[PDB]
């Protein structure tokens, strides 16, 4: 193993095509807004917003 | 047991969060 | 001694109103949103909002 | 802060507390 890649949290691009792709199972309303979404969050990772759209389906 | 339970917290913040109401 | 009086970081609104107090010196352009930035920072305090402000003027 | 903040608790009960309304 020679190559070290390193992986940073996502930015705000990358943190709207995360919460795009995981709302493809269930039927969203079309007022809402991703993007306002993604420019409020920071430090979030993939696992912060995976379970805030959990929260909001239960 | 109380302060583990705090340890559990949200986020500090993000109460009263809205979206724009833009027609 | 006796009241404990406890301090926190400050919340939008309040961001709001020590950004408006922090530039009645200066002469900014009426198409600065403040709100937008106190609503983009969580984790800053009134020390961080003055620097913001200090370097915008330099 | 927080952590200091709850070791400034009241004791854990005493919400709800009532004299009994005797006539």
């Amino acid at each position: 193993l020679d190559q070290l890649i390193y992986i940073p949290l996502p930015d705000e691009k990358s943190r709207v095509a995360i919460l795009k792709a995981n709302l493809r199972k269930s039927p969203v309303a079309k007022d809402v807004d991703l993007e306002f979404l993604a420019k409020m969050t920071n430090g979030f990772s993939g696992a912060d917003l995976t379970e805030i759209c959990q929260r909001a389906c239960k | 047991y109380e302060m583990f339970a705090q340890t559990l917290q949200q986020s500090r913040g993000f109460g009263s969060f809205r979206f724009p109401s833009g027609n």
